RNA sequence: CGAAUGCCGGCAUGAGUAACGAUAAAGAGGGUGAGAAUCCCUCUCGCCGUAAGCCCAAGGGUUCCUACGCAAUGGUCGUCA
RNA sequence: UCGAUGUCGGCUCGUCGCAUCCUGGGGCUGAAGAAGGUCCCAAGGGUUGGGCUGUUCGCCCAUUAAAGCGGCACGCGAGCUGGGUUCAGAACGUCGUGAGACAGUUCGGUCUCUAUCCGCCACGGGCGCAGGAGGCUUGAGGGGGGCUCUUCCUAGUACGAGAGGACCGGAAGGGACGCACCUCUGGUUUCCCAGCUGUCCCUCCAGGGGCAUAAGCUGGGUAGCCAUGUGCGGAAGGGAUAACCGCUGAAAGCAUCUAAGCGGGAAGCCCGCCCCAAGAUGAGGCCUCCCACGGCGUCAAGCCGGUAAGGACCCGGGAAGACCACCCGGUGGAUGGGCCGGGGGUGUAAGCGCCGCGAGGCGUUGAGCCGACCGGUCCCAAUCGUCCGAGGUCUUGACC
């Protein structure tokens, strides 16, 4: 029931953009509160368990 | 009145009136008292002003 | 709906299990309004209180438990007995951002 | 509002029992009977022939309808019914003595030989 | 700033004789801003600081009396607006959205042995053969909600000062309260 | 030999949009792992229940247990099969 | 066009056009009035429910101002419809020895998920508008929206035999329609409250519990959303004109609106109302604020800290909402949830208490439990951190 399918290939090119607006930005991050380390802005990690509370572990 | 009888009561300082053939009359409040008013038996209505 | 309920439920009980947990985002928040209140009529303690938390998570263990238990500890605040914290890690293939919450101490 | 084929009835003793909406009269557009209205329609049924008969073909005015109209005293009113009453053209009822109650409505848009002979009014 | 301006209060009516609705409006007089005028080259809007305390947290007649308490040293208050009169007035939409051929625009779907039938809401068609392709006419989903909008004849009954505050005539002030809405008066009929 | 809606075989299309095979649901706790929403124990809960029961046979035919182990099969995972 | 363009009628969405039905402006009558009829000008808006018929069309019903003609493959099937004629049945009538057959008829008879492009509607991603900035407008251009009936004074006066019934001019009401909106009214209100049977767990009672859909059921129910409902609008008024009517006056020393000169006059055109809008590359205005960091070969208009001028990310929240972007908050907080006070909703709880063997009843109670609505207070959670982001191109001239 394929009423409508692509009616001509692709253009390599502009699929390809098509693509393109699509871009990856790496997660913002923040070094930690002191465990040291670089972190995901906002929390406790396999180098903290810190914030301000010792909740975590290793 | 008491809604006619409906011992209850409902809505402003207007409330609203409801009525039937032989020029006479449903004075009127809250729904509850409605259904069931229209419907069946004044004495036996309880509620209200009269089961009282 | 049935399900929203179940939810609050089974979470609502182990937390008082545990004073805190991991669900994800939403799941915290909101089993914190609820799990909350809960605490709160936990305080109002009594005959009354007493039958509706337990109306909900269904046993006496943990209804008293709760509150007998903690509610003291509580009996004081104005509500905020759980405080939801944010997590730092996602459950896999899933991508989701799970949180821990607690009650407040 | 009562249009198209909704029934009402009377409470004049035109003759009538009942009637059957077609026109909402007014002028074109125009979709609703409401007390003070006018519409043309007829009879669903009559009694023995008074003076009316069944199947016969009718005009009258607006008398009693549980839509709830809403008086310019922000205060309201509606009826357990729907009826009204016949006319001659010259907005005239044919039933000489009335029914169920009426509203102010009538005086209002023209028709007092109802409203007098109303045994009541609101 | 050429023109009288506030917020959405809330509707509800009650008294009168009769007994009229209308809606009441926030705004004691939202301090001075330039002063429009081509004059000498072209000068439209400046700002002496005399501002708030947050605002740097961002950082002839109507508008001639606007020159008047302007000039005074900021604000204005708001009721020139007297005994009844005509403002108009604009109040944004009211975010509804992106929706159907339905309430985007008034028409008639699926008719009825198939009003239902897993069949329902979206618009019927497009456009003849022959004539070619597409119009820039009939809408489409055409969203609703962030629309700027607004009315004619708005007649104003009322105010009072318990707060610089506006009852006015039929409410219909667009948005909903808590929210951004501006009076004038013009091209009155009903004047 | 473009060139026969060509035969063979690779290789791109829409396109990272469409689908996950019954709207009988999940959630928490701990356990094991290099790594587990997707395995193990465990406590909330939902669905059958005339069946989503157990049985005889028909058909299939080692698919079964037990220790190992995961490259592909398993429409995601997967230390589970 | 047969490696294929899907043929009726309907539907829904419509869009021209005029020979215009209704509208307005006209000149004409065998026009007094009034209403008619003749044609010219004008498409603004507007141009109803049934009825029977697969129908279009048509006939009839009741309205109306009107109930217009025709275009767009007799517009629309990658949008429905699919009644039909126009797949095998089959049926009759009807031809034909027959066989099948008939634009004669009659009963039934599988109209296919995923839009590439252009296109249209919406929502953001750039980059530009050559300082870097946050906030304010102007709008060329563009879009919406333009109807109408009745009632009344002017008058029952102009006309008039009379029954009638005015221009001109002005009040009101309503229709259908559009913009917007909850107050009022009505619908809602998937868990807010309340009554309920059947069942399993609850520990026996009571007092609950899931399931009885994805609320089992019923009786009700904010807030938002939304009519059936609230406010509203289609106008004045100005500028050029259609038809059409005049003045002034030749050429025809006598007329003529007339080529040149001036005005009269349309629901029309332009403007006015409202709605966008300089990505109108001719990047517009204005104000506010930030000042020339670095060291590298040069018309170094190329690479580094920057200025919180500012903004951004993340977080927290919105009738803001698919994403996105938009807007307000970010503990010098009230932003979200919590609590709390209020309404508003259910209708007097769970307990003991008393009257009746029981059923229950009445009390303690208008109680109890409460989802968004208004507004407190730092109980809880918006910590802390990071990025990027200017410097002022070349030439002419006007001023200090």
């Amino acid at each position: 029931a394929k009423h409508p399918v692509p009616k001509k290939k692709t253009s390599k090119s502009k699929r390809d953009m098509r693509r393109s607006h699509h871009a990856l930005t790496a997660p913002n991050l923040t070094e930690c509160p002191q465990c040291h380390g670089k972190k995901l802005s906002h929390h406790i990690c396999p180098n903290c368990g810190y914030y301000d509370g010792r909740q975590v572990l290793a | 009145r008491e809604c006619d009888y409906c011992g209850t009561d409902i809505e402003p300082g207007t409330g609203t009136m409801f009525v039937h053939k032989d020029g006479a009359t449903t004075h009127f409040c809250s729904s509850k008292c409605e259904n069931n008013a229209d419907l069946r038996e004044a004495r036996n209505l309880e509620w209200t002003d009269t089961a009282r | 709906s049935s399900h929203r309920l179940a939810l609050y439920r089974n979470q609502a009980k182990s937390l008082l299990t545990h004073g805190r947990i991991t669900t994800t985002v939403p799941k915290a928040k909101e089993l914190r309004g609820f799990v909350d209140h809960l605490i709160h009529l936990a305080k109002r303690g009594d005959l009354h209180a007493r039958r509706l938390v337990l109306r909900d998570l269904q046993d006496v263990k943990l209804v008293r438990k709760l509150f007998d238990e903690i509610a003291p500890r509580y009996r004081d605040r104005q509500g905020g007995y759980t405080r939801v914290l944010k997590l730092a890690e996602r459950r896999r293939g899933d991508g989701a951002p799970l949180a821990l919450v607690e009650l407040v101490e | 509002m009562i249009q198209q084929e909704s029934r009402l009835k009377v409470a004049d003793n035109s003759g009538a029992r009942e009637v059957l909406v077609i026109k909402v009269l007014g002028g074109s557009g125009r979709r609703y009977a409401n007390i003070g209205d006018v519409v043309v329609a007829t009879v669903k049924d009559a009694t023995p022939g008074g003076v009316v008969k069944k199947g016969q073909v009718v005009k009258a005015v607006v008398v009693r309808t549980k839509r709830g109209v809403r008086r310019p005293d922000g205060s309201y009113i509606r009826f357990d019914e729907n009826a009204c009453v016949i006319i001659r053209d010259d907005k005239s009822p044919r039933g000489t003595r009335i029914f169920g109650p009426v509203a102010r409505e009538l005086r209002d848009k023209d028709f007092m030989k109802i409203i007098s002979l109303a045994p009541e009014v609101i | 700033v050429q023109g009288f301006a506030g917020y959405k209060a809330g509707m509800t009516p009650r008294e009168g004789m009769e007994t009229v609705p209308v809606t009441v409006i926030e705004t004691p007089p939202m301090r001075a801003v330039a002063l429009r005028a081509y004059e000498q080259r072209p000068l439209t809007e400046v700002w002496t600081d005399e501002f708030h305390s947050e605002l740097d947290r961002t950082l002839s007649d109507r508008l001639d009396h606007a020159l008047d308490i302007v000039e005074d040293g900021g604000e204005h208050a708001m009721n020139i607006f007297r005994a009844g009169e005509y403002a108009d007035v604009a109040g944004v939409t009211k975010g509804k959205g992106t929706q159907g051929p339905v309430k985007r625009w008034g028409v008639q779907k699926r008719k009825g042995k198939h009003a239902r039938q897993g069949w329902r809401r979206r618009i019927g068609n497009l456009g003849p053969w022959n004539p070619s392709r597409v119009r820039s006419t009939v809408p489409q989903q055409g969203q609703t909600g962030y629309h700027q909008r607004t009315e004619l004849n708005k007649r104003l009954i009322d105010i009072g000062e318990g707060g610089p505050y506006t009852l006015v005539k039929g409410s219909v002030p667009g948005p909903d309260k808590r929210l951004v809405p501006f009076f004038r008066a013009v091209r009155p009929n009903d004047q």
